[PDB]
């Protein structure tokens, strides 16, 4: 989702179903690299609970 | 304005976390080096 090689125009801007699987937003929230990273239905220190 | 007591606190920080020394923020700074209290009264104060 994060890494992959390109991006979709946003015309045409692409949709995956994350499922069966454990997340980890603190491995995102941590990370300096997203210059937003806004919630707007939980904070975000609560996604690991 | 009076004021009962004062402290002011001094210290250099990355740009980007400017933002963490507000009251109630998290991440490196707001974590583990200098918190400010929820019902913080004061002010904070930055410059490049």
């Amino acid at each position: 989702v994060f890494n992959a090689t390109r991006f979709a125009s946003v015309y045409a801007w692409n949709r995956k179903r994350i499922s069966n699987c454990v997340a980890d937003y603190s491995v995102l929230y941590n990370s300096a690299s997203f210059s937003t990273f806004k919630c707007y239905g939980v904070s975000p220190t609560k996604l690991n609970d | 304005l009076c004021f009962t007591n004062v402290y002011a606190d001094s210290f250099v920080i990355r740009g980007d976390e400017v933002r963490q020394i507000a009251p109630g923020q998290t991440g490196k700074i707001a974590d583990y080096n200098y918190k400010l209290p929820d019902d913080f009264t004061g002010c904070v104060i930055a410059w490049n």
